[PDB]
RNA sequence: CUAAAGAGUAACGGAGGAGUACGAAGGUGCGCUCAGACCGGUCGGAAAUCGGUCGCAGAGUAUAAAGGCAAAAGCGCGCUUGACUGCGAGACAGACACGUCGAGCAGGUACGAAAGUAGGUCUUAGUGAUCCGGUGGUUCUGUAUGGAAGGGCCAUCGCUC
RNA sequence: UGCUUGACGAUCAUAGAGCGUUGGAACCACCUGAUCCCUUCCCGAACUCAGAAGUGAAACGACGCAUCGCCGAUGGUAGUGUGGGGUCUCCCCAUGUGAGAGUAGGUCAUCGUCAAGCUC
């Protein structure tokens, strides 16, 4: 990919001599980015569920799979087994191609870019971020948009402690605070 | 309730199996292979009203 | 680990070889080699074995389908000599496909009934 | 009035009372205790009366524990009702007492005061009791 | 609202104890679940009936990684 | 539960359920492992979907409880009809009538590469004798004879009897 | 001669867990790539295939340690068969039996078949 060889040849030798690691493969590495969309309002209409496939596939190039409720909640109008979301997983060079597109091309075109939270870590080196709205991704067409919807990004890395996670994330030139 | 049905052999024999069936959820007729002891072959049986 | 999920994936067939008192052609598959044991019904004794660690198979390719054919044909020769003809093929949780299938197919042509 | 405040079953079999109370026979918590030397039942009304007699006498200072809980429901047939036609309906709650069970405990008071307050409580109770000090093992 | 019902006793339990001679087909245990498990020469019925598949003597054994009580037929 | 550690065991004793369901929720091969908690994450909140750690069955098992459940007996997918026909050694249970389990043999299948597995469903409720009448088969009988009627035999239907 | 590694068993915690140290010659694992066989209700994550550039980081194996877990006496106690007795809702005596809990303590397993390497 455009970013895969960058990590393989320059970021990895940068981190090993930066984190003071005695092994080569101990360096934190992004394993996958998965894109979830919590599909609300599907309690009454299903026209949005295959609309979600349309936008989610185009910004990733992979066909998403529709998720279903693990339980039945009275507070919301959903029951076990209805489609209430979509998700995509990227691990190949497609994983790296999306990362550069989101980092350099997509992220700048947002309403109010105050950076990204640096404390947004689970505590085990995995970074999670959420996109407030759509149309940040250039792939879609604004005219050909049924509704305006968000989605979230999860950087699942092999880092042990979240300080390694931010170190690798900053090595990607991630805009933080 | 589950009303009784008759699975009648496709062969020339008058052999029939009997079973029940939910006639609202699945109103389509049952077609299934069962052993016909008259011709000693596995044969398709078709649902008929008992 | 994915080794634990494989052994428990192989438990049912192995427990079925016992309670049947059948001689088992156990198979192990690695990234570098592929093995084949002919284990007694009790499971605690091996009657014949063949791997890519044999003198005639250490050199050259060992972790491909071709090496599986040579090992499977070899274990058929040793099993017949040991006095074993009717076995049951244990895939040991490995999918019956590719190398594992090639080893078994060689034993089928080698004179092992399974 | 002590009650389990909810139960799995409303009614219980009468059962028996045969032990020697090898558990609940030590003075934990406090330093002086009222120990049952005989065997019987303690209703919730009796336990409360003994509690009130005991607490009123150690006025202004002390800590008191109730180590007897009436968790056993006891039924009664009404008057003018024949045998049969069901068990009968819970009337009160009792605690089964074996000899040796510690019923009440106190601390923060002198031994002379503790004996005085335990005599007051023991007169409300239908069992033979005794005064015991906390022991090392 | 009231009571007074019960079902018939099922006559479950061990029919042949340890060391008893068995013929093939003899019912060894009647049970609800598998309180006892089928060892060597012992079959399992639809209702988890343990029955003899071979002739021999009953052997009860507890063994395995799960602590299952087994019924086996030995010579 | 009472029920007294084999079985059984009464009370107008203490508590709950049943009078069904499913051609898939059956068979098989393959594959998987729940509940809950915490942390991070757009709407999203205690709780929706996503990722990670713990968790190790506290979930699930059509349904009441009890006993079971890793070869999961729980969950998914592909192909299917073994929810087969004749039987059946041997048992359990038992006043009788009924009832339960079942290796194995034959015929014919399904799934699997194969060993194998499958005669319904994790198990234990979901039921009603005979008579009479109806329907489908039948090499049986057929009141002088040939038929037929009617009868018998096998399958099956009609009782909140 | 013994050791190491791997596969399959015996046994099923005195065997487990946790923590720490160590192993890459071989084995194994991670690993490289995905056209080929095959796979994802998306994704070479898993499954599969062709390999050997890299590493023992993860996992696994070995070693150590009583922190947890597990095991656990002796003595006593409870219960209890039979015979007898009392103050008989419950106990006692003779005789036979005898826990559970707890205490002292113990445990970082033991064994077998086969294959490869090494040692002697
Ligand atoms: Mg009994
Ligand atoms: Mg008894
Ligand atoms: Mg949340
Ligand atoms: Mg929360
Ligand atoms: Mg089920
Ligand atoms: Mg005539
Ligand atoms: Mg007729
Ligand atoms: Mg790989
Ligand atoms: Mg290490
Ligand atoms: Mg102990
Ligand atoms: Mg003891």
């Amino acid at each position: 990919a455009r970013l895969k060889e960058i990590y393989r040849k320059e970021i990895a030798p940068k981190l090993k001599e930066e984190l003071q690691l005695a092994n080569v493969m101990e360096v934190p590495r992004v394993t996958k980015i998965t894109l979830n969309m919590g599909l609300g309002e599907a309690v009454g209409d299903k026209k949005i569920i295959e609309n979600a496939v349309a936008d989610l596939e185009k910004i990733t190039g992979q066909k998403p799979v529709v998720t279903y409720a693990r339980k039945s909640i009275a507070g919301f109008k959903i029951r076990e087994g209805w489609p209430i979301g979509v998700k995509v997983t990227l691990r190949s060079d497609r994983m790296y191609e999306f990362l550069d597109r989101l980092l350099s091309i997509s992220l700048p075109r947002v309403r109010d870019f105050r950076g990204l939270n640096a404390k947004s870590f689970d505590g085990r080196g995995n970074y999670s971020m959420g996109v407030k709205e759509q149309i940040i991704f250039p792939e879609i067409d604004y005219d050909k948009i049924d509704a305006l919807r968000g989605l979230d990004i999860t950087l699942t890395t092999t880092a042990r402690t979240d300080d390694e996670g931010r170190a690798l994330l900053r090595a990607f030139k991630f805009p933080f605070r | 309730m589950r009303e009784l049905i008759r699975l009648v052999s496709s062969a020339g024999t008058g052999h029939f199996y009997t079973t029940d069936k939910n006639k609202r959820t699945k109103p389509e007729k049952i077609e299934i292979k069962k052993y016909d002891p008259v011709v000693r072959q596995h044969v398709i049986y078709k649902e008929a009203k008992i | 680990v994915k080794k634990e999920t494989r052994l428990r994936r192989a438990r049912k067939a192995r427990l079925k070889m016992r309670e049947l008192e059948t001689v088992r052609l156990c198979v192990y598959r690695s990234s570098q080699h592929i093995y084949a044991q002919v284990i007694a019904a009790d499971g605690g004794k091996v009657l014949a074995s063949a791997s890519t660690l044999d003198k005639d198979l250490r050199e050259g390719a060992t972790g491909n389908i071709d090496a599986a054919k040579k090992v499977g044909q070899l274990v058929a020769e040793r099993a017949k000599a040991a006095g074993v003809t009717q076995v049951a093929f244990d895939r040991s949780g490995f999918k019956y496909h590719g190398r594992v299938k090639a080893l078994a197919d060689a034993a089928r042509e080698g004179g092992l009934e399974f | 009035m002590l009650q389990p405040k909810r139960t799995k079953f409303r009614k219980q079999m009468t059962g028996h009372n045969r032990g020697l109370a090898h558990r609940g026979s030590k003075v934990s918590f406090g330093e002086y205790a009222l120990k049952a030397t005989s065997r019987g039942r303690l209703t919730a009304r009796q336990i409360e009366s003994a509690r009130r007699a005991l607490t009123r006498h150690v006025k202004r200072g002390g800590k008191i524990w109730i180590r007897v809980f009436p968790d056993k429901p006891v039924t009664k047939k009404p008057l003018e009702v024949r045998m049969g036609k069901g068990k009968g309906g819970v009337e009160y709650w009792v605690a089964q007492i074996q000899p040796g069970k510690v019923l009440y405990e106190i601390e923060g008071v002198s031994e002379e005061l503790a004996r005085e307050a335990f005599a007051l409580a023991a007169a409300k109770l239908p069992l033979a009791t005794s005064f015991v000090k906390r022991t090392v093992m | 609202t009231r009571n007074g019902r019960d079902s018939e006793s099922k006559r479950l339990g061990v029919k042949l104890f340890g060391g008893q001679a068995v013929k093939a087909g003899n019912i060894l245990v009647r049970q609800r679940g598998t309180k006892f498990h089928a060892g060597y020469g012992v079959g399992l019925g639809k209702d988890h009936t343990l029955f003899a598949k071979v002739d021999g003597v009953v052997k009860f054994e507890t063994k395995g990684a799960f602590g299952r009580k087994y019924v086996s037929i030995v010579a």
